[PDB]
RNA sequence: GUCUGCUUAAUUGCGAUAACGAACGAGACCUUAACCUACUAAAUAGUGGUGCUAGCAUUUGCUGGUUAUCCACUUCUUAGAGGGACUAUCGGUUUCAAGCCGAUGGAAUUUGAGGCAAUAACAGGUCUGUGAUGCCCUUAGACGUUCUGGGCCGCACGCGCGCUACACUGACGGAGCCAGCGAGUCUAACCUUGGCCGAGAGGUCUUGGUAAUCUUGGAAACUCCGUCGUGCUGGGGAUAGAGCAUUGUAAUUAUUGCUCUUCAACGAGGAAUUCCUAGUAAGCGCAAGUCAUCAGCUUGCGUUGAUUACGUCCCUGCC
C-alpha cells in the first residue's frame, strides 16, 4: 500500500506499520479500554506514545497528574533503590520489556492487562491518621479515587523490586510475574498479600 | 533561485539548522541521517513529526540538519521542533497558508513542545547546601 | 554439565513457549554461566523462534 | 555453542601449592583461591600459557595443571616484566622474583623481622598494633 | 460483597488536625435522590464517583 | 599617501561614556568617509569575588558577589599616517581605554 | 550511491575490525596483548587480541569523523573516569603508545595521514578504503 | 497573590476621576495613554496601574 | 506617627486616622541564565560556492580530504553596543480599593537566581593569619630556633559527616558511543599529544602550546548485540599473599597504581530523625581548591530527570 520512494530509505517496515494507523507500533491503545466506573477519568486509555516521553509539566496544575500517561505515571515509582534515582532511560529501554514478557505470558492485549492491574489493585476502604490522642482510630474513610490509583502504582513497586534482589530474575520477570498474578488479583503478588492487609484493617475502627 | 527556506531549533541548551531546499528525498542529522538515530531507544522521538502527515511531503523537502551544545537527550526536541518549525516555515514562506492551518491542527494535538519549545529554567544555587532547594544539616 | 542436562533441554525447548537463562536455573537448575549457549546454540528447523535485545535482556520463545 | 559431552577426567575438585581449590566453579581465580596471585599474574600465566580463560578448575590436561604448578614460583622467562611485581628488589638476596602461596605468609613475615632488628619507624608504628602510613585513625 | 457506587455532590469543609481529611455530601448513582454525609481522604473534587461497599455510616464530623 | 587598515580596542565599566565614544567613533569617521565596520560587541568579561561577610567562624554560614561588568567592546578604520593620528588623537575622556593595534 | 554516516557505528568496527584481522602487512606492536592499555581500568581488554583489530576501525571513521588531533587528544577519549573506590569517583587520560603506533602503522599502507597543522587527517586511498568498505557493511544491513 | 497596592489604586482612583472621557477597557489602549497624562516611576509599575484602572470601566457600565 | 481591617516575599501597599509629611532597611540597584534571521567584525568561530581532490554511483548524483586554492559570506559560534516584560490583553473575582485566579499572546513562582544587607547588640568565636595588639612571662641548661628520628594514623569501645551494595529495572563483556565549569610552561619543567617500547601500570623520544591558537571535539549513566538464569551467585569486593611499576634525601606504622588469587559482612536498615515545591529530588561523571604526591571532602558545572503540594497554624521556632 504505497512505498515512500524518497539515498535515504527511511523504513518500509516502520513507514506498512505506522503510516496504514496511531500508537506505539508494537502494541495496538485501538479497541482497548477500561472496565470499571470510578479510576474512568483518572487514568489516561492513552494519548499515543507513535514512545513509552512527555517534558512533563504535571505538578504545578493541582490535578493534571490525572492527562498523565499510566505508562509514562509508571516508568513513574520504578524511579528508585536511591541509586538509579534519575534514570528514566533504564526505567524505558524495563517497561518496554514488561509489555512483551504480560504479551508473551496469557496471550493477551498486554497494554490492557497493564490497565487491569489498575482497576483491582486499588485500595478503596482505607484508613487515616484522626490527631485522635495518644491512641485512637484510623477514622476509616474510601480515599477521592484520585489518591486510589496513586497507591495502585506506588504498592506494586515495593514488592516486584525485592523479587531482582539476590535474584535470578531480571522487573522486565517479576513485575510480568506480578501483574498477570495481580489483576486474577491472586495473592502470589504483593497488593491483593497489602491492598486487601488496609481493606482488612478498616473493616473493624470502622 | 534557491527555493532556500529555513530555520533553527532550540530544550534547556542547544540548537538545529533546517537549509530546507529543493532536491531528491533526504534528512541528514549531525552528518548521519535521523535510519541512523543516535541514542537508539528514544529513537522514536524524532520518528513522529515524515509518515504525524505524508516520508509525500518530505520527498520534495530537503533537510541537512546541523547538530550542536547540551548527556544525550537534550537536543532531541531542540531536532523535532526542527522538522515541523520548518513544516511551517516550508508551509509558510513557500507552501501556501491554509497548509499551515489544515497543520499546527495536526502538530497541535500532542499539544506539546514539536512546535513551542520548553520554558522551565534551572534554579540558581545557594549559599548553604547542595540539587537546588537544599539547606545544610541541623544541631543542638 | 553431564548428558541428562542437554537431553532433558532439547526434548522438554521447541514448543516450550516462554524462555531465558532465569528459565533454565528455575526449571533445565545449576549453571547459568554457560546457559546464553545451550538455548541460541541452532536458532535443522526445530529449536526456538524468538522476539528477543543487546547483551541487556534476552527475553527467547515456538519452528511454529 | 553447546553443552560439551563435561566424561570424568571432568574431575570435580582440584589440587594449585597445597593452598584448597574448587572444581566446577570460570578459572582465572578457581588460579586468586590463593595468596600472592590475582587476576593479573593470572591473565599472564594463561596467555604465556596454552590456556583456556573460560574452562573451569576441574577440566585440567596435566602436561595445564604442572605448567600453569610451574612462568609462578622462574618469574623471568615466559616474558614476566619484573613493575609486574610485589618481591620487587629483595634488598637483604637484588631479586626479580615472585612471593607465592605458603610463601607470601613467611616472606607478609620476614620483611618486618630487617626493620625490627633496627630500632626504626616503618616497622615500629606492625609493632604497637596501631597505623604507619601517617593518618589519624580513631574512628575505624 | 455488595458494592454501592456513590457520586460526590457538595464538597463541604476541611477537617482533621493535618488536613488529611476532606468533609463530604453524596448522591447515590446506582437511587439518585438520597443525599446522605460521609468522609474521605484525598486531594478531592466535585464529581469524584466515590466507592463504598458500606452502604451508610450515616458519618459525623475528627482533631 | 601610504594606507594602513587600523583596528580600534575599547573597554570600560559604564555602558554610559562608552557607547558615546562608537557614536562620536563611527561618526567622527564617516564624516571622513572610514574604507571600516560597525562597533563589534565582545562577549560580556565578569568577576564575582565569593567572600564571608563577617569579620570573625562567628555567626551563620553569610556570604556576599561584587563584580566589574565590562562592556568588552572593537572597531576598524583605512587612512595614511596623517588622518588616523588628525581621530586614535581625538576620541578625546573618563572611564575608557583605546589601543591602536596598527596593521601596516 | 553510497557512504562513513550512511552506515552504523559498529558494523563498518567489526566488518573493518575482519578486513585490517585478515590483512597482514597488519604490523602488530610488542606490548599489544599484555600491560593494561588504560590506569583506571584492573582489566586490560577482554579480547587480548587482533582491541589492537577492533581499535583499527574506531581512531582509523573517527578521523576523515572530523578534520584533525593525534596523542594527548585519542588520550582524553579512550578511558572514562576512575575507580577510586572509597574518595568520590573521578577523568583519566590511557598511554599515548598504541594509537602514537596505529599511529605509525595505518602511515604505512595509505589509510591514515599526518595533517599539516601536525598529527592525524585519512589520505586521499584511505577514505577509497572507507566509503570500498562502508559499501561491502551497508550490504550486511541491506 | 494575585493583591493590589496603594502606591497603585489610590494613582487609578485619582486618574479615573478626570479622564473617564481621548476613556477604555484593547487595556492596551490605556497603557499608551496612561503616560501622556501620568508622570510615572516605571515599565512594570505602569502595567499594574492600568491592569487596575480596567477592573473600572469593566464594572462601571 | 508604628494603627481595627483587608493586602503581600515584605511597616509590601490602599484604606480606618489629631495626626502632616520624610530618612535608613525592603524594594529600587549590581551579577549571571535566557531572546533578538535588525545592526558591528572576525586564516585564534563557520558557510555556500570553489578548484586540488580520495571512494561509492555512474543520473546530473552521493560520500569525503584541503589553517588559503581562492574568494564571498556572518544564520550560526563568539560579543559589543543596544533594545526588550509591564503580570499585558479581555474575562471574571473583590470595600468592584490594594490584590487574586484563568486563558491568549508570549523567548520569558521577585523574568530565575544570587551579592549588598539598617536599628541595637552577644562579655558567642578568635592575641594558634599578622611586623594589628595590651599586661603578665620568657632571654642562652630560653618556651628562641635547627638537624635527625618517632609523634598528632596508636584501640574492647560512645557520638556525628560519608562512600559502594542486598540484584536479571543487575553484573560482566564487545559495539554504538555523548557536554559544560577549568587550567597551563619563564626564567624552567606546566600541559604533554603524536609515533614507537610495556598484558598492564607505564616508559620514553620527541612534539606543540604563555593559549577560542596545543593537550582539547571522543566523561560516565545509555542505545546497541548478548552471555549469565534465581544458584549469598555471574549480587557483594572485605581482608589478605606476592611480585611489577610510578613518584618521593627518606616510602617501614605497604603515598598510589597495577598485575593474578585469598571471596569478609549484608539478603532493604529498630528508638530516632533529617531535608526539599521545578530542569526542582536524586545518580552518573568530571575540571578547579589542596598539591611533589595521597579524596571516600570542598567548590562549581552540565548530561538524564520525575513523584508530591502549589496549603495551612495540629506542632515547634520565632515574631
Amino acid at each position: 500500500f504505497t512505498p515512500v520512494v524518497l539515498a535515504t530509505p527511511i523504513p518500509e517496515e516502520v513507514q506498512q506499520a505506522q503510516t496504514e494507523i496511531k500508537l506505539f507500533n508494537k502494541w495496538s491503545f485501538e479497541e482497548v479500554e477500561v472496565k470499571d466506573a470510578s479510576l474512568v477519568d483518572y487514568v489516561q486509555v492513552a494519548q499515543p506514545i507513535f514512545v513509552a516521553h512527555t517534558a512533563g509539566r504535571y505538578a504545578n496544575k493541582r490535578f493534571r497528574k490525572a492527562q498523565c500517561p499510566i505508562i509514562e505515571r509508571l516508568t513513574n515509582s520504578l524511579m528508585m533503590n536511591g541509586r538509579n534515582n534519575g534514570k528514566k532511560l533504564k526505567a524505558v529501554r524495563i517497561i518496554k520489556h514488561t509489555l512483551d514478557i504480560i504479551n508473551v505470558l496469557t496471550d493477551q492485549n498486554p497494554i490492557q492487562v497493564v490497565v487491569d492491574a489498575i482497576t483491582n489493585t486499588g485500595p478503596r476502604e482505607d484508613t487515616t491518621r484522626v490527631g485522635g490522642g495518644g491512641a485512637a482510630r484510623r477514622q476509616a474513610v474510601d480515599v477521592s479515587p484520585l489518591r486510589r490509583v496513586n497507591q495502585a502504582i506506588a504498592l506494586l513497586t515495593i514488592g516486584a523490586r525485592e523479587a531482582a534482589f539476590r535474584n535470578i530474575k531480571t522487573i522486565a520477570e517479576t513485575l510480568a510475574e506480578e501483574l498477570i498474578n495481580a489483576a486474577k488479583g491472586s495473592s502470589t503478588s504483593y497488593a491483593i498479600k497489602k491492598k486487601d492487609e488496609l481493606e482488612r484493617v478498616a473493616k473493624s475502627n470502622r | 533561485a534557491v527555493p532556500s527556506v529555513q530555520t533553527f531549533g532550540k530544550k534547556k541548551s542547544a540548537t538545529a539548522v533546517a537549509h530546507v531546499k529543493a532536491g531528491k528525498g533526504l534528512i541528514k542529522v549531525n552528518g548521519s541521517p535521523i535510519t541512523l538515530v543516535e541514542p537508539e531507544i528514544l529513537a522514536f522521538k524524532v520518528y513522529e513529526p515524515l509518515l504525524l502527515v505524508g516520508l509525500d511531503k518530505f520527498s520534495n523537502i530537503d533537510i541537512r540538519v546541523r547538530v550542536t551544545g547540551g548527556g544525550h537527550v537534550s537536543q532531541v526536541y531542540a531536532i523535532r521542533q526542527a522538522i515541523a518549525k520548518g513544516l511551517v516555515a516550508y508551509h509558510q514562506k513557500y507552501v501556501d497558508e491554509q497548509s499551515k492551518n489544515e497543520l499546527k491542527k495536526a502538530f497541535t494535538s500532542y499539544d506539546a513542545t514539536l512546535l513551542i519549545a520548553d520554558s522551565r529554567r534551572p534554579e540558581p544555587k545557594k549559599f548553604g547546601g547542595k540539587g537546588a532547594r537544599s539547606r545544610f544539616q541541623k544541631s543542638y | 554439565l553431564d548428558q541428562e542436562k542437554y537431553d532433558r533441554i532439547l526434548k522438554e525447548v521447541p514448543t516450550y513457549r516462554y524462555v531465558s537463562v532465569s528459565v533454565l536455573v528455575d526449571r533445565l537448575k545449576i549453571g547459568g554461566s554457560l546457559a546464553r549457549i545451550a538455548l541460541r546454540h541452532l536458532e535443522k528447523e526445530g529449536i526456538i523462534k524468538p522476539v528477543s535485545k543487546h547483551s541487556k535482556q534476552a527475553i527467547y520463545t515456538r519452528a511454529t | 555453542s553447546l553443552v560439551v559431552q563435561e566424561q570424568g577426567s571432568f574431575q570435580h575438585i582440584l589440587r594449585l601449592l597445597n593452598t584448597n581449590v574448587d572444581g566446577n566453579i570460570k578459572i582465572v581465580y578457581a588460579l586468586t583461591t590463593i595468596k600472592g596471585v590475582g587476576r593479573r599474574y593470572s591473565n599472564l600465566v594463561c596467555k604465556k600459557a596454552d590456556v583456556d580463560l573460560h574452562k573451569r578448575a576441574g577440566e585440567l590436561t596435566q602436561e595445564e595443571l604442572e605448567r600453569i604448578v610451574q612462568i609462578m614460583q622462574n618469574p623471568t622467562h615466559y616474558k614476566i616484566p619484573a613493575w609486574f611485581l610485589n618481591r620487587q628488589n629483595d634488598i637483604t638476596d637484588g631479586k626479580d622474583y615472585h612471593t607465592l602461596a605458603n610463601n607470601v605468609e613467611s616472606k607478609l613475615r620476614d620483611d618486618l623481622e630487617r626493620l625490627k632488628k633496627i630500632r626504626a619507624h616503618r616497622g615500629i608504628r606492625h609493632f604497637w598494633g596501631l597505623r604507619v602510613r601517617g593518618q589519624h585513625t580513631k574512628t575505624t | 460483597t455488595p458494592v454501592t457506587l456513590a457520586k460526590v455532590i457538595k464538597v463541604l469543609g476541611r477537617t482533621g488536625s493535618r488536613g488529611g481529611v476532606t468533609q463530604v455530601r453524596v448522591e447515590f448513582l446506582e437511587d439518585t435522590s438520597r443525599t446522605i454525609v460521609r468522609n474521605v481522604k484525598g486531594p478531592v473534587r466535585e464529581n469524584d464517583i466515590l466507592v463504598l461497599m458500606e452502604s451508610e455510616r450515616e458519618a459525623r464530623r475528627l482533631r | 599617501q601610504q594606507i594602513i587598515k587600523i583596528r580600534i580596542t575599547l573597554t570600560s565599566t559604564k555602558v554610559k561614556q562608552l557607547e558615546n565614544v562608537s557614536s562620536n567613533i563611527v561618526k567622527n569617521a564617516e564624516q571622513h568617509n572610514l574604507v571600516k565596520k560597525g562597533p563589534v560587541r565582545l562577549p560580556t568579561k565578569v568577576l564575582k569575588i565569593s567572600t564571608r561577610k563577617t569579620p570573625n567562624g562567628e555567626g551563620s554560614k553569610t556570604w556576599e558577589t561584587y563584580e566589574m561588568r565590562i562592556h568588552k567592546r572593537y572597531i576598524d578604520l583605512e587612512a595614511p599616517v596623517q588622518i588616523v593620528k588628525r581621530i586614535t588623537q581625538i576620541t578625546i575622556e573618563p572611564g575608557v581605554d583605546v589601543e591602536v593595534v596598527v596593521a601596516s | 550511491g553510497v557512504s562513513v554516516r550512511d552506515v552504523a557505528a559498529q558494523d563498518f568496527i567489526n566488518a573493518y575490525a575482519s578486513f585490517l584481522q585478515r590483512q597482514g602487512k597488519l604490523e602488530v606492536p610488542g606490548y599489544v596483548d599484555i600491560v593494561k592499555t588504560s590506569s583506571g581500568n584492573e582489566m586490560p581488554p577482554q579480547d587480548a587480541e587482533g582491541w589492537f583489530y577492533k581499535r583499527a576501525a574506531s581512531v582509523a571513521r573517527h578521523i576523515y569523523m572530523r578534520k584533525q588531533v593525534g596523542v594527548g587528544k585519542l588520550n582524553k577519549l579512550y578511558g572514562g573516569a576512575k575507580s577510586r573506590g572509597v574518595r568520590p569517583y573521578k577523568h583519566i587520560d590511557a598511554s599515548g603508545s598504541i594509537n602514537r603506533k596505529v599511529l605509525q602503522a595505518l602511515e604505512k599502507i595509505g589509510i591514515v595521514e599526518i595533517s599539516p597543522k601536525g598529527g592525524r587527517r585519512i589520505s586521499e586511498n584511505g577514505q577509497r578504503d572507507l566509503d570500498r568498505i562502508a559499501a561491502q557493511t551497508l550490504e550486511e544491513d541491506e | 497573590g494575585r493583591v493590589r497596592t496603594k502606591t497603585v489604586k489610590r494613582a487609578s482612583k485619582a486618574l479615573i476621576e478626570r479622564y473617564y472621557p481621548k476613556l477604555t477597557l484593547d487595556f492596551q489602549t490605556n497603557k499608551r495613554l496612561c503616560d501622556e497624562i501620568a508622570t510615572i516611576q516605571s515599565k512594570r509599575l505602569r502595567n499594574k496601574i492600568a491592569g487596575y484602572t480596567t477592573h473600572l470601566m469593566k464594572r462601571i457600565q
